[PDB]
RNA sequence: AAAUUGAAGAGUUUGAUCAUGGCUCAGAUUGAACGCUGGCGGCAGGCCUAACACAUGCAAGUCGAACGGUAACAGGAAGAAGCUUGCUUCUUUGCUGACGAGUGGCGGACGGGUGAGUAAUGUCUGGGAAACUGCCUGAUGGAGGGGGAUAACUACUGGAAACGGUAGCUAAUACCGCAUAACGUCGCAAGACCAAAGAGGGGGACCUUCGGGCCUCUUGCCAUCGGAUGUGCCCAGAUGGGAUUAGCUAGUAGGUGGGGUAACGGCUCACCUAGGCGACGAUCCCUAGCUGGUCUGAGAGGAUGACCAGCCACACUGGAACUGAGACACGGUCCAGACUCCUACGGGAGGCAGCAGUGGGGAAUAUUGCACAAUGGGCGCAAGCCUGAUGCAGCCAUGCCGCGUGUAUGAAGAAGGCCUUCGGGUUGUAAAGUACUUUCAGCGGGGAGGAAGGGAGUAAAGUUAAUACCUUUGCUCAUUGACGUUACCCGCAGAAGAAGCACCGGCUAACUCCGUGCCAGCAGCCGCGGUAAUACGGAGGGUGCAAGCGUUAAUCGGAAUUACUGGGC
């Protein structure tokens, strides 16, 4: 299970995740093999919360990426029909 | 290794346990330490009110 | 949730003179409730409540320990009740363990011997639970021994202690031949078993050879458990005889206002007796809600500020009654809830001090062991461990509960030591070691007096205080030998008046000052002022710069503070400047002190004074048949005498001792009065004494 | 963290006026300016470079209420910032919000316009801000809350606001008391007597 | 122990037993075949190595050794009885 | 666009000078400690020494949608308890939700810790072939048929416990043979050989032995070829000091053949050759985890490996293996050693270098805390469970950053101190007094966001043979935060609750008096003190820094003082 995770960067009290595809056995914020794009959970203003990179998202998907359930979420709110 | 006692008068017995800390006191030859005082039972300077964080003496009130 | 109902719970002591069977009687209990496989003896160190390796070794209860047991009946009359047993010491060395188990404890089993009965210790434990008044009763141990009588100490118990007391089980037979025990309700005789260890008996028909005395007593028991309510004594002279229920409830009321003491017998030794005393535990000890409630102050006292019902519902409170050493926690905290309930990780206020400590670990108690339990109910006796800063005898609460609780009471030492390690230098190790020590029993204190580098050790007896070191020994190992302390002397004049003086030729030209003082040295009296510098101010001759004038005492004070002879402080000096000499340009005053000390120094030496040492107040208690021995130890050594005054139960003596003299006095007192009598010392003014010694401490480093 | 002390000790220390006081009088009637503070004042000892370099540094610090750890921080900030270290280090001290305040009258003292800034009577550009070292930018509108408009300090200093020369850089409304910060001062938009090379080599030593 | 691992501690003594007991088979066949090779009866050679290639295979593919290694028997013994006239 | 713009010196050899030459200081930095003092908040940091020994509590479980099954709870079913044919509840029935223990599957090789060993079996950089890979994903297929057990359980039984015996059983996705399988294995060919497991949801029929058969969909199983990931292996360069370490090596260097590994290989064995490495430092000894990076420096460079991240190594010491895709396995197995603990004396258990915590060592390093609410990880169709990972809370000025301890006014320039030429000056607008404000702390009241999801209903298509049952996408409903008395906002009282540390001879910024008299003492360097000490001690005054300050320890700079840049004989 190559997974799409969430990494847990930021500061304390403040989260700011990072969307990286590492193999399940690593830790949250340990090696893995591309960040793809980030995620600001406490954004509630005009600039963007999150940013994803669609193409090599469904490039990895397509290889047999697992997607997590938060990262499935952000996929959804990013494209427009969900 | 032998060590200066630093400050105006001082209580050190024979068996008395002491902070030692780096230093040199250049006049006597081959001393190259000083004992800190009011640290461990090696009481700080009676009646001292200048450069008193050095010494080991409390504030006193004034 | 409750596992048992508040009903059927019991906290009770075992309390009594030392090596009366306390320890064994204990450990039949738990053998009779099957907890431990094996009896165990106190001798061969098998007991386990001798957990320390000084219980071991020395067969002694250095500490209380408190273990728990469910004694259904004798035949399984009673659903099973959880009795919480804190067996306690009977040495005199430690008194505090025994008050501090009582406190909490709502009953206490009074253990006797049937050849000594009334001790000095069953009295001094018998004045403590009077004061808590703790219900009581009493089992009569040791019933195999020679010269045993029941009669005879249950006369001596009257007599002495000053309870009556009414006999509820009678023996069968003398010392050896010890079959067993009649009750005086049943009217059945327990003989018990010899070939098992005492788990089985047999009921017999109570024989002729007893068949007389027996109902004069149970009589006698009838009567007595009457005197409770109208109702009883009206049935009782109506001809008809009461049932064993209400006679059994009379006297439950009588134990609960504590009139009488209900006495029981038995041998725990030859395993006998210990299953009908556990039974008239039941029957007739208090549970925590067969009482009224606890009271306490709130926000410096009020008519009624708590009345605590002990239930599962109102909001916690307890108290801290014995705090104990653990090596790899740090601290270990008994309590007992008397009413709330509390939980592992729950937070409380020490309402004495107004703080938070944390509830770690709640565990129950076997003895040494440890057993982990998530919650505490009410009227349960339990060990806290997470707590670092309680005192004894401190209430822990939530917050809204009562602030101080009525345990604030602690004896005082009398056996004062120093100690000291044969390495010097372990001295910071030694000082925690006796913080901790200190911090864990209130009745040892360790103060370091300034005079000297001595540790001084205070303690209630020789044993006390030697376990107080062995025990650091072996546990937080250190190796210290006690001994003797110093000596804090002080001076006065020997009626000695002069005009002395002093003068240092300080000029030679450069210098530019000198300076010279006419002093008048004099004492006063022995013993007026609290303030022993006294200073008229008089100068006229010479009078000396206005701004400094009144300021030429505290330059005397560095002389009078410290070390004028042989290190040791003086009192009574008195100086009155008449003369002298200066110049009112700059006169130096730390070299116009010169002047005053030297003056001093020939004034000394001219005085011919003599060493003053301390001598206190000591007031004695005593049984008036050991007045003559007390007063001829005491006109043995250099002790004056006061006062010829006799109370009622013994004599008040009050005299005049020295410090140097009666160390370990209080150790020699016991044993020239069968340890029945006490001491204490109200530091009075020193007095003069011819000494030996008093010129060999300055003629040591000669001139 | 701040200076609370007789401020015209610092003034004659320096010598100049440091304006750590109002206009109601003269800086020479309240203090002897012309001597130095201690009792051996009325001497003179002769200057050193590095005795220069420290007394014109301390004299920025005492004008603008500064302390050591954040003047070193506004230096390191101004040799990052590229172009001349002393004009990048002059418009970061400018830039301060008890400055700006100051500067748009509100506290006829800068401890006056700190004890504005602090007790939460200021708003710039909407957002209420009482932090004294917030680093203002262009086109930022510093407006006082109400409940503070109308106080004895504000009218006292807006009136003595004027006798003094009116910045070119702030274009404050003095009626509805609002100002903007059109563009950072320049150079030669200050007092001009402040020699920032010597604080420059100080710092650079 | 102190955890549940002792359910593995026993299924892997009991997969051991099974284990030992089917590799000790099939390394005996593979001794027949190689005691026959060293006989020199290239038809014994021949029905051996008949005999146990169905073993290496069947384990092979149960998982107990690896393809690697059954192929590897299957083409030394091969090549051994191939030479063996 | 911008990715840099960056290099300072001083004191001290001498009567004085210039060079050479060393010592010291000014700067930056720290996992710091000590002394004095101490108000708050935010973000980080926290055993550097004993890889010394560890009490206690947790740190790895999960699946009933694999199975036998019923220990605990609940729902029911049959009643002749309680009884007014029961609302006032007797036992039995896995029957259903569920589930202790048990068989079985997956995990336990992840996450967490430490740096003892390892100077090269390691790491970094750059390549390579002789390889395997559970779970994830794609392609093609298969998924007939049957047996023997066996735990759990029942009986007897032994043991203090741990933990067993000995018979009777009972299933399974447990195990075993057959059938069948070829772009799969072996073989040049022909040819030979190898697998499986079922479970769940609902349902139009229609047949039953109410077991169900049967039709669907959802998963699960087996074989093969792929990808991705992860891992194993090889090569070259680089990666410490010592020549007061010049020879080392006998599976040693290679070849052939056999064996072994997933895989190449002296990995191993049997012969044969006598080679191979080394002055570009072999071998030995000491030290050491390595790297991205951290500090410093204009650079070159020096020192370093705390945090964070990658790789390696280890798990009380030494050795070996088993299960498994993966280990020679922190919380697995066996043995030998030492230690500790329990014991009824017959035996048995364990390994904090997991998170807390204790002893001890040390100048010195925290709580025996709260939740899985976030994100991950294991299991499971999910719901959910576990997670001392993680998110948080506690302690400590340990560091960095920010704020406060009031602000304006105020000349009797008060009193008092200190100096004084006795005029006065300084403390000093400083204080007091007057006016104003309440940040932060303290009370009282409101209050985001970190919350995505998940569950029940509904509709739409996809689905089948069925609008059921399953996926997926909307609508409504109730909802999930330990932190938390959150951040933040508003109100209440009043300057109240909040300033200390070092220095003052020159380097180095800031001077006088008093008492001491080569004494007591200070000092980083030069030096000071033996009767007028700005150098000691105190006082007054001043300077610097500030909730910190100074001292000590350590690194770099200055030091062009190891000089490659950049030195000399
Ligand atoms: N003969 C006899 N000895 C007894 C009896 N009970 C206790 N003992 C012994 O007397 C000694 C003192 O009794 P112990 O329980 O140690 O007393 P404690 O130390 O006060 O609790 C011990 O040696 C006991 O074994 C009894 O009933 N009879
Ligand atoms: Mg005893
Ligand atoms: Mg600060
Ligand atoms: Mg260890
Ligand atoms: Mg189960
Ligand atoms: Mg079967
Ligand atoms: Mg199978
Ligand atoms: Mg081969
Ligand atoms: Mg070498
Ligand atoms: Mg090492
Ligand atoms: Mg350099
Ligand atoms: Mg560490
Ligand atoms: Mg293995
Ligand atoms: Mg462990
Ligand atoms: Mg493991
Ligand atoms: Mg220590
Ligand atoms: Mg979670
Ligand atoms: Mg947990
Ligand atoms: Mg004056
Ligand atoms: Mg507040
Ligand atoms: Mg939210
Ligand atoms: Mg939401
Ligand atoms: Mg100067
Ligand atoms: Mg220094
Ligand atoms: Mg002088
Ligand atoms: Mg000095
Ligand atoms: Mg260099
Ligand atoms: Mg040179």
């Amino acid at each position: 299970m190559v997974t799409i995770r969430l990494a847990r960067h930021g500061a304390k009290k403040r989260p700011f995740y990072q969307v990286v595809v590492a193999d399940s056995r690593n830790a949250r914020n340990g090696r893995f093999i591309e960040r793809v794009g980030f995620f600001n959970p406490i954004a509630s203003e005009k600039e963007e919360g999150t940013r994803l990179d669609l193409d090599r998202i469904a490039h990895w998907v397509g290889q047999g990426a697992t997607i997590s359930d938060r990262v499935a979420a952000l996929i959804k709110e990013v494209n427009k029909a969900a | 290794v032998t060590s200066y006692i630093g400050g105006e008068g001082h209580n050190l017995q024979e068996h008395s346990v002491i902070l030692i800390r780096g230093g040199r006191v250049k006049d006597l030859p081959g001393v190259r330490y000083h004992t800190v005082r009011g640290a461990l039972d090696c009481s700080g300077v009676k009646d001292r009110k200048q450069a008193r964080s050095k010494y080991g003496v409390k504030r006193p009130k004034a | 949730a409750r596992t048992t109902p508040i009903a059927r719970y019991r906290n009770i002591g075992i309390s009594a003179h030392i090596d009366a069977g306390k320890t064994t009687t204990t450990e039949r209990i738990l053998f009779y409730t099957g907890v431990n496989h094996k009896i165990g003896e106190v001798h061969d160190g098998a007991a386990t409540m001798d957990w320390m390796e000084q219980e071991q070794e020395r067969g002694i209860t250095i500490t209380s320990a408190a273990t728990t047991a469910f004694w259904s009946g004798m035949a399984k009359q009673y659903e099973p009740h959880r009795i919480n047993i804190i067996d306690t010491p009977g040495h005199v060395d430690f008194t505090i363990e025994v008050e501090r188990s009582m406190r909490v404890l709502d009953g206490a089993v009074m253990v006797y011997c049937a050849v000594g009965g009334v001790q000095p210790q069953s009295e001094t434990v018998w004045r403590q639970a009077n004061k808590y008044k703790v219900p009581r009763i009493a089992f009569v141990n040791k019933m195999d021994r020679m010269g045993a009588n029941f009669l005879k100490v249950v006369n001596q118990i009257k007599t002495r202690l000053g309870a009556n007391p009414v006999p509820l089980q009678l023996a069968i037979g003398a010392e050896e031949h010890f079959t067993g025990v009649v009750d005086l309700v049943k009217m059945k005789a327990i003989n018990w078993n010899d070939a098992d260890q005492g788990v089985t008996f047999e009921y017999e028909d109570i024989p002729a050879d007893m068949v007389e005395l027996a109902n004069e007593w149970h009589q006698n028991l009838i009567e007595s458990a009457a005197e409770a309510s109208e109702e009883l004594m009206e049935k009782y002279l109506g001809g008809e005889e009461l049932t064993e229920a209400e006679i059994k409830g009379a006297l439950r009321q009588r134990v609960l206002n504590n009139e009488i003491i209900l006495v029981t017998c038995g041998s725990a030794f030859k395993n006998k007796g210990v299953q009908a005393m556990l039974d008239a535990v039941i029957d007739y000890l208090p549970s925590p809600v067969d009482v009224p409630a606890i009271n306490g102050i709130l926000d410096d006292g009020k008519d009624t500020p708590a009345e605590r019902h002990a239930s599962d519902d109102e909001p916690f409170s307890a108290l801290a009654f014995k705090i104990a050493t653990d090596p790899f926690v740090g601290n270990l905290t008994f309590f007992r809830v008397y009413s709330g309930v509390v939980n592992s990780g729950d937070t409380v206020l020490n309402s004495v001090k107004a703080a938070r400590e944390r509830f770690g670990r709640i565990v129950q108690m076997h003895a040494n062991k440890r057993e982990e339990i998530k919650e505490v109910r009410a009227g349960d006796i339990a060990a806290a461990i997470g707590l670092k800063d309680v005192t004894t005898g401190d209430t822990l609460c939530d917050p809204d509960a009562p602030i101080i609780l009525e345990r604030m009471e602690f004896p005082e030492p009398v056996i004062s030591i120093a100690v000291e390690p044969k390495t010097k230098a372990d001295q910071e190790k030694m000082g925690l070691a006796l913080g901790r020590l200190a911090k864990e029993d209130p009745s040892f204190r360790v103060w370091t007096d300034e005079e000297s580098n001595q540790t001084i050790i205070a303690g209630m007896g020789e044993l006390h205080l030697d376990i107080i070191v062995d025990r650091m020994k072996r546990e937080f190992n250190v190796e210290a030998n006690v001994g003797k302390p110093q000596v804090a002397y002080r001076e006065t004049i020997r009626q000695k008046v002069t005009d002395v003086e002093g003068k240092h030729a300080k000029q030679s030209g450069g210098r530019g000052q000198y300076g010279h003082v006419v002093i008048d040295m004099y004492p006063l009296e022995p013993g007026s002022n609290p303030k022993g510098y006294e200073f008229i101010n008089d100068i006229k001759g010479g009078v000396i710069p206005g701004e400094y004038i009144p300021a030429v005492d505290k330059g005397i004070q560095e002389q009078l503070k410290a070390g004028p002879l042989a290190g040791y402080p003086v009192v009574d000096m008195g100086i009155r400047l008449h003369f002298g000499s200066y110049h009112d340009v700059d006169s130096s005053e730390l070299a116009f002190k010169l002047a005053a000390s030297i003056a001093f120094k020939e004034g000394f030496k001219k005085a011919k004074l003599v060493l003053l040492e301390p001598i206190m107040k000591v007031e004695v208690e005593t049984p008036e048949e050991n007045t003559g021995d007390v007063i001829g130890d005491l006109s043995r050594r250099r002790g004056m005498l006061k006062g010829q005054e006799s109370e009622v139960t013994g004599v008040k003596i009050h005299a005049e001792v020295p410090l140097s003299e009666m160390f370990g006095y209080a150790t020699q007192l016991r044993s020239l009065t069968k340890g029945r009598a006490s001491y204490t010392m109200e530091f009075l003014k020193y007095d003069e004494a011819p000494s030996n010694v008093a010129q060999a401490v300055i003629e040591a480093r000669g001139k | 963290a701040r200076y609370l002390g007789p401020k015209l000790k610092l003034s004659r220390r320096e010598g100049t006026d440091l304006f750590l006081k109002s206009g109601v009088r003269a800086i020479d009637t309240k203090c002897k300016i012309e001597q130095a503070p201690g009792q051996h004042g009325a001497r003179k000892p002769r200057l050193s470079d590095y005795g220069v370099q420290l007394r014109e540094k301390q004299k920025v610090r005492r004008i603008y209420g500064v302390l050591e750890r954040q003047f070193r921080n506004y230096y390191k900030e101004a040799a990052r910032l590229k172009g001349n270290t002393g004009e990048n280090l002059l418009a970061l001290l400018e830039g301060r919000l008890d400055n700006v305040v100051y500067r748009m009258g509100f506290g006829a003292t800068r401890a006056e316009a700190r004890q504005l800034v602090s007790h939460k009577a200021i708003m710039v550009n909407g957002r209420v801000v009482n932090i004294a070292s917030y680093q203002v930018s262009p086109n930022d509108v510093v407006s006082i809350r109400e409940k503070a408009k109308k106080q004895s300090r504000v009218k006292a200093a807006l009136e003595l606001a004027e006798q003094r020369e009116k910045p070119t850089w702030l274009e404050v409304d003095a009626g509805k008391m609002e100002g903007t910060f059109k563009r950072k001062p320049e150079r030669s938009d200050l007092s001009a007597d402040i020699n920032e090379h010597l604080i420059v080599e100080l710092y650079s030593k | 122990n102190i955890k549940s691992a002792k359910k593995r501690a026993i299924q892997s003594e009991k997969a051991r037993k099974h284990n030992a007991s089917r590799r000790s088979m099939m390394r005996t066949f593979i001794k027949k075949v190689y005691a026959a090779i060293e006989a020199g009866d290239k038809a014994a050679a021949q029905k051996a190595f008949n005999e146990m290639q169905p073993i290496v295979d069947r384990q092979a593919a149960k998982g107990l050794i690896h393809k690697n290694k059954a192929a590897r028997h299957k083409a030394n013994l091969t090549a051994q009885i191939n030479k063996l006239a």
